């Protein structure tokens, strides 16, 4: 079976007061550690029943779920909502017991069996991370010059499309040529919004040796995470109920660390 | 009964003078520890 669970933040409201919610949400590896926290091991959770220890990654459990970040909620108010499918039972009153701030309302969640037979129409919604592999020449310094060097380096980087093309006919090339073996066959799609998406990630980083030994004395550098965002909606039919279930619960996508691959299916 | 006499000796010339050579009030110990020291910076990026 998949879990899915939505979360709500306010994301308005008063702007000169403190807003812990909206601000957490400036950075993608904050959100998906955040997320991450959600899952704790059976030890960790009956000996740090009020999460009040420190934070070490290899107390929780590694699963590959997948979430997605959407804006624009009305009825007079602000909302960003965040949706959740995962393989396992979310703990968020032990995530969020803290940090009750950053909600506007109860977490929720649900049961998901999706049983889809062959030749169904479905209204998808799904945001991509737009990257190919390329041999690059490597260009430095342009202190007024360029100088060029003899080594190619392996970069991903972003899709790009040629003068006479719209990027809404690159991208639905670049979807159908995959199609065929995610499972699934397009009918029309729509780029909604194209972007980028920023975050920062510290790393340890030596600096001098222990005087009593057993160690360094150590200290924190950030690394930048640039990706590249495009988002789709539209209308697919399921080739054969196999593989479609395969592309669920798996991602269409790279960079599925930082909610760039979900696929959200509609009956139409 | 013994006979005796009496003379001086006036100091800084025959006569020296010591230093101190201890302390003497006790205090307690110190607080306020200094948020520009180097090693309360080195401290302080190890534990973040």
């Amino acid at each position: 079976m998949i879990y899915l669970s939505r979360l709500l933040i306010d994301t308005g409201g008063n702007p000169d007061r403190p807003r812990p919610g909206r601000k957490w949400l400036d950075n993608i590896y904050n959100v998906h550690r955040r997320l991450s926290m959600a899952f704790p091991s059976g030890l960790r959770r009956e000996q740090d029943p009020h999460f009040l220890k420190p934070f070490s990654p290899n107390d929780f459990q590694k699963t590959p779920f997948l979430f997605r970040v959407d804006n624009n909620i009305d009825g007079n108010d602000k909302r960003a909502i965040i949706i959740v499918q995962s393989v396992l039972e979310p703990d968020w009153d032990y995530c969020f017991q803290n940090a009750l701030d950053f909600l506007a309302a109860p977490p929720e969640t649900k049961e998901y069996n999706p049983e889809f037979k062959a030749g169904q129409l479905l209204r998808f919604r799904l945001r991509v991370n737009a990257s190919v592999r390329r041999h690059i020449p490597e260009m430095v310094q342009q202190d007024g010059q360029t100088i060029e060097t003899g080594k190619i380096l392996h970069k991903r980087v972003s899709l790009t499309w040629d003068a006479s093309s719209t990027p809404d006919q690159a991208l639905a090339d670049w979807l159908a040529a995959k199609s065929p073996k995610l499972g699934f066959t397009l009918q029309r799609c729509e780029l909604l919004q194209l972007g980028w998406v920023y975050g920062s990630k510290p790393e340890p980083k030596n600096v001098k040796v222990k005087e009593q030994g057993q160690g360094y004395w150590r200290e924190h550098k950030y690394n930048p995470l640039r990706f590249r965002a495009a988002l789709l909606e539209g209308v697919l039919e399921v080739d054969d109920p196999k593989l479609f279930l395969k592309t669920l619960s798996s991602g269409i996508g790279k960079a599925k660390s930082f909610g760039f691959g979900l696929l959200s299916v509609l009956p139409i | 009964p013994r006979f005796v006499i009496r003379r001086e000796l006036v100091v800084g010339e025959d006569v020296q003078v010591s230093r101190e050579t201890g302390t003497s009030v006790w205090r307690p110990k110190g607080t306020r520890a200094d948020y520009n020291n180097s090693e309360y910076k080195k401290v302080r990026a190890e534990r973040l």
